[PDB]
RNA sequence: AACUCUGGUGGAGGCUCGUAGCGGUUCUGACGUGCAAAUCGAUCGUCGAAUUUGGGUAUAGGGGCGAAAGACUAAUCGAAC
RNA sequence: AGCAGUUGGACGUGGGUUAGUCGAUCCUAAGAGAUGGGGAAGCUCCGUUUCAAAGGCCUGAUUUUAUGCAGGCCACCAUCGAAAGGGAAUCCGGUUAAGAUUCCGGAACCUGGAUAUGGAUUCUUCACGGUAACGUAACUGAAUGUGGAGACGUCGGCGCGAGCCCUGGGAGGAGUUAUCUUUUCUUCUUAACAGCUUAUCACCCCGGAAUUGGUUUAUCCGGAGAUGGGGUCUUAUGGCUGGAAGAGGCCAGCACCUUUGCUGGCUCCGGUGCGCUUGUGACGGCCCGUGAAAAUCCACAGGAAGGAAUAGUUUUCAUGCCAGGUCGUACUGAUAACCGCAGCAGGUCUCCAAGGUGAACAGCCUCUAGUUGAUAGAAUAAUGUAGAUAAGGGAAGUCGGCAAAAUAGAUCCGUAACUUCGGGAUAAGGAUUGGCUCUAAGGGUCGGGUACGAUCAACUUAGAACUGGUACGGACAAGGGGAAUC
């Protein structure tokens, strides 16, 4: 059933440490403990594995990432950044 | 401490050859002032502090 | 200790120039079914390990026990 | 004579008991029995032939 | 009358770091031939957790161009880079993220990491996780390449100091409440003895300039002065402005 | 229950004290000081414990002969058939990339 | 239709009740020329972690160390012996 | 020895501690610390690889050899630091007044060294089989490099094993026997080491999957090759055998200052499980925590070098031969062997851990083992200290419900405000509970034509009748609650 209606992963939490801090873990403690698919075989098997490390259960390859996500926007926008400036160097 | 080192053993058989009383035969001796062993230990008096 | 399963390897054992020593140990024993019968178990002292040879036939027991060599001390019992 | 008795199923009564239901016997030891006992009997029934791969399927995570 | 709390921490008896489980120093590979001049490739094989760090490392594995073995260098691990990824590291290096390539030889607008201050000590700028460096300039003249720090300063390096290309990976990490203090006790367990703090103002005037009264109050003004000694810079140290940062 | 004792002067629970209670041939209840678990012989490259060599502690590995801590292939005791043909495969196609990399450099660098 | 609900499963938590353990609330109980220069009894707080603890090691006196009481630093602490 | 004492941890005199395998010794941890060098009037301080000219390993196996008058290689750079961490290897039985994994007997194993025989390999000089995972009794391998082991958190449930517990049959011995009881208690054991077999996991070969299938307690896995059919492996672990019944145990008969023993019998076959303790396996949860190091040992890559007659070399195969030093080793480990002035209700780290009740390593009772020690006798005044009870009232007592009492386990019902929606909550509040005789559900293994039965077993749940001085969480154990304020 529907054991919790809104707090979740933070049900472990009890009643302790704030509603808002609980939220604002709760956001993150989703993030750090999804199935991510990887980049590399397809499959939706990449766990987390001390925060910047993520790696994958099938294949066995471990990606640097976030520290509860594979990857952050920042990251996301380096990656474009960078590839638009290689494509400007080598072109 | 059933584990001791040789000079822990050393001092102990030291110590157990000199837990004796006075011999006799010194008390017979010409001029003599020993009455006693002054130096007499014991496990449950002194504790030989190694 | 060691189980020797052949006769042939025992008996060039007993010869090795080490092996001073065997013994004839008589089991009263049961088969499958229950029935009584004498296990012989002959066992030379190597300089390493003993080895020993277990004989379900009295037969076989009593050939191989004249068998042994003559200058090896056998105990029995 | 004691475990006779419990045997017969006397001693055990509402005021013979001093711990939980739980703790005198876990439902998850009761549901593990009950989950071993369905697949045991759906995995003779699949080898045996008397249902289908694709019935045991449906039985099996409908058990 | 009393040595306090921030004075004690230079004798560095039960404040030095907790340094048992750390992987090694997270260096750059040493500036050589290869790397002055053209580009050597090594192979990322571990992407491992370091201790009192919120970066992973990359154990990146080249061949000792002089000797036949291997030389395994310890990387801060920059976001994107894998297990089993080449990284080009040289002066002749392509702009790929992870790649250990000079200021000079990147374009504007270059976001790098484990960059150096100095050409050869092997990573100094934005080590820590989510941490880069923008570069925003380029003085061929003079040697220089105007870089802006995580701090937003504006700093002029040489263009010969090297950087990884990309954003330290862990990044995100403060972002989320330690929710209690268990969580920052497993958290500078392994980094140094600098918790719990003991507030001044409930300490007694032996032990802190704020210490003492009948209230707990600061007495005096918490900003103190650059040019004080050592047992009074327990405030405000060369504080410029003080409140909020609004206007 | 009997009840049994250490059998040497470590006290504690310790991982180079484990024991296990044994029925001796007099009838009674003694402990056995086992050793350690031997770990299997891993992977150098996906770090499996791969097949064909014995699980023994690391000087035990001196008594036996040399059957027992390899395997019949090249890389026999070191990696796990899996690997090896990845190494093959790789070092067959990659130096054959590198001629046909050799005559297309050779090519567009006698093209122009 | 976005999506709701129910029954199971599972076994989280600086979660709870409570042994060992660790503390030491109240009786302002006992004792108070004591068993004891701080104990005894009941009653209590806590009991899976900021836990409890042995061994090794480091910090030494205007110095240390202090989740801060001027606490603790060998029955010695607003400056040990 | 706060009484005593013939007793003693006391007094007097002696005896006692046996190791290749248990430890130290060796390695590194946090760290201590010389050297080079720098500082300091100096005692000495810094630093631990530095800004040092810091060095030793094999020669290709050998007569112009105490192996050099030769190459070749290594770029590291003291040492101390753990009797709980890492670590080469020993077990059973017996034995003493007191020692034993140390002695004795038997059975092993490890390390170092020497070295012979058998086997193996060799005219294709450095093996062969299997498609393969891999197999084997062997089956050359230097520098150098790489890799593994050492080497690692914590919790949760599940699986397997061991020991214990429970228990059936039988072979003995002991108890009870007015009556009953095929009964109550007890013995029925198998070490290190060795051989052959033995597995989750993992891997290989065939094959090519949607009607998606396999599958865990826990939902993961499969065209990057599932299910399925064959195999391969690690040997934790179990079984059979050797050890090894000859030992040990339980008995019987005869000997009866017999030396002090002899002879004989039996020591067998099972079952069970959310049991307990422990080891372990495959997993799962957690972390801004991701949970030592080195000694040491091995393998691989490489191919320097060396070598072929009836076996030239080489043997990580088997069997043989010799050696294993030094120190510790007795005992207590505490209501008398340690610290507390002591023979002090204090403090001091840890392993093993039976039956019942019960959720329980709680409390209460017992088995093995241990103790029965603490000045005693008499009498039963007050006042105490500890434990209780009390008619009617029920906080009027007191600064204050201090102290005590009430409540309490489990099953079912019922549960408010408020809330951060998780809680509050065992809210509050209320029924039931014994015994006996039954009933009904909840399992495992055993068969089919190229619809159903034997058989075995555990304790959970629910219900019913009957029954009793309405008792029943019958001792123990075991929340008082509510409305509010700071
Ligand atoms: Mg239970
Ligand atoms: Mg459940
Ligand atoms: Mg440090
Ligand atoms: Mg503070
Ligand atoms: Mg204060
Ligand atoms: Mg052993
Ligand atoms: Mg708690
Ligand atoms: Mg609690
Ligand atoms: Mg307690
Ligand atoms: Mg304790
Ligand atoms: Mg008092
Ligand atoms: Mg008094
Ligand atoms: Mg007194
Ligand atoms: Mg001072
Ligand atoms: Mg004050
Ligand atoms: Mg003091
Ligand atoms: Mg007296
Ligand atoms: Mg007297
Ligand atoms: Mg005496
Ligand atoms: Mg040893
Ligand atoms: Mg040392
Ligand atoms: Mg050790
Ligand atoms: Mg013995
Ligand atoms: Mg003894
Ligand atoms: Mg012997
Ligand atoms: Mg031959
Ligand atoms: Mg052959
Ligand atoms: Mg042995
Ligand atoms: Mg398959
Ligand atoms: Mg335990
Ligand atoms: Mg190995
Ligand atoms: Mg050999
Ligand atoms: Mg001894
Ligand atoms: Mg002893
Ligand atoms: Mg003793
Ligand atoms: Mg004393
Ligand atoms: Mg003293
Ligand atoms: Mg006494
Ligand atoms: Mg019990
Ligand atoms: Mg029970
Ligand atoms: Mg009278
Ligand atoms: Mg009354
Ligand atoms: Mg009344
Ligand atoms: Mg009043
Ligand atoms: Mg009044
Ligand atoms: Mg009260
Ligand atoms: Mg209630
Ligand atoms: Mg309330
Ligand atoms: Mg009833």
């Amino acid at each position: 059933a529907k054991r919790t209606k809104k707090v979740g992963i933070t049900g472990k939490y009890g009643v302790r440490y704030g509603s808002s801090l609980r939220r604002q873990v709760k956001k993150l403690e989703i993030q750090q403990h999804a199935r991510y698919d990887c980049s590399f075989c397809g499959k939706k098997t990449v766990k987390r594995g001390a925060a910047g490390i993520w790696t994958c259960s099938c294949c066995k390859k471990t990606v640097a990432g976030g520290a509860y996500t594979v990857s952050t926007a920042a990251a996301a926008t380096v990656r474009s950044t960078i590839r638009r400036l290689r494509e400007m160097v080598e072109a | 401490a059933a584990q001791k080192s040789f000079r822990i053993k050393q001092k102990m058989a030291k110590a157990k050859k000199q837990n004796r009383p006075l011999p006799q035969w010194i008390r017979l001796r010409t001029n003599n002032t020993i009455r006693y062993n002054a130096k007499r230990r014991n496990w449950r008096r002194t504790k030989m502090n190694i | 200790a060691r189980e020797i399963t052949d006769i042939k390897q025992f008996l060039e054992l007993t010869r090795r120039a080490d092996v001073k020593t065997a013994t004839v140990k008589i089991n009263k024993k049961l088969n499958k079914a229950g029935k009584p019968f004498r296990q012989t178990k002959f066992k030379v002292r190597g300089s390493s390990s003993l080895y020993t040879l277990v004989i379900n036939d009295a037969g076989k027991a009593k050939k191989l026990i004249q068998s042994l060599p003559p200058t090896l001390k056998v105990n029995r019992l | 004579a004691h475990a006779q008795s419990k045997r017969e199923g006397r001693h055990s009564g509402y005021g013979k008991r001093k711990g939980t239901r739980e703790a005198r016997l876990p439902s998850q030891v009761v549901w593990i029995r009950r989950l071993r006992v369905l697949r045991r009997l759906l995995a003779k029934y699949r080898d045996a032939g008397k249902i289908d791969k694709h019935l045991y399927h449906v039985l099996y995570k409908e058990s | 009358g009393r040595v306090i709390r921030n004075q004690r921490k230079g004798a560095g008896s039960i404040f030095t770091s907790h340094t048992r489980l750390r992987q090694g120093a997270a260096k750059l590979r040493t500036l050589d031939y290869a790397e002055r001049h053209g580009y050597i490739r090594g192979i990322v094989k571990q992407i491992v957790h370091d201790s009192g760090r919120g970066a992973p490392l990359a154990k990146v594995v080249f061949r000792d161009p002089y000797k036949y073995r291997l030389r395994e260098e310890i990387f801060i691990a920059n976001e994107g880079v894998h297990t089993g990824q080449f990284i080009y590291a040289g002066k002749k290096a392509s702009l790929n993220v992870g790649n250990v390539l000079p200021l000079g030889s990147v374009p504007e607008g270059t976001i790098v990491s484990n960059v150096e201050e100095k050409p050869g000590d092997r990573g100094a700028l934005a080590r820590a996780s989510g941490n880069y460096v923008i570069i925003i300039g380029h003085n061929p003249d003079e040697n220089k390449t105007r870089v802006r720090l995580p701090s937003g300063a504006k700093k002029v390096i040489s263009s010969d100091a090297r950087g990884v290309i990309g954003v330290i990976a862990g990044g995100g990490r403060v972002d989320k409440p330690l929710l209690k203090a268990g969580r920052a006790f497993h958290k500078y367990r392994l980094k140094r003895n600098s918790w719990p703090k003991t507030r001044g103002v409930a300490m007694n005037p032996v032990d802190h300039p704020h210490g003492g009264g009948n209230h707990q109050h600061i007495g005096k003004a918490s900003t103190i002065s650059r040019g004080a000694v050592s047992g009074q810079k327990a405030g405000l140290i060369a504080a410029r402005r003080t409140g909020l940062l609004r206007g | 229950a009997q009840r049994v004792t250490f059998r040497r002067r470590n006290p504690y629970n310790t991982r180079s004290n484990k024991i296990k209670v044994v029925k001796t041939p007099g009838g009674i209840l003694r402990a056995q000081h086992v050793k350690k678990l031997a770990t299997r012989p891993k992977c150098g490259d996906c770090g499996s414990a791969l097949q064909g060599i014995s699980t023994l502690r690391p000087r035990q590995y001196a008594t036996v002969s040399k059957t027992h801590k390899t395997v019949s292939r090249a890389y026999g005791g070191s990696r796990c058939a899996n690997c090896v043909k990845e190494r093959i495969i790789r070092a067959f196609l990659i130096e054959e990339q590198k001629i046909v990399k050799k005559v297309v450099k050779e090519q567009t660098e006698a093209a122009k």
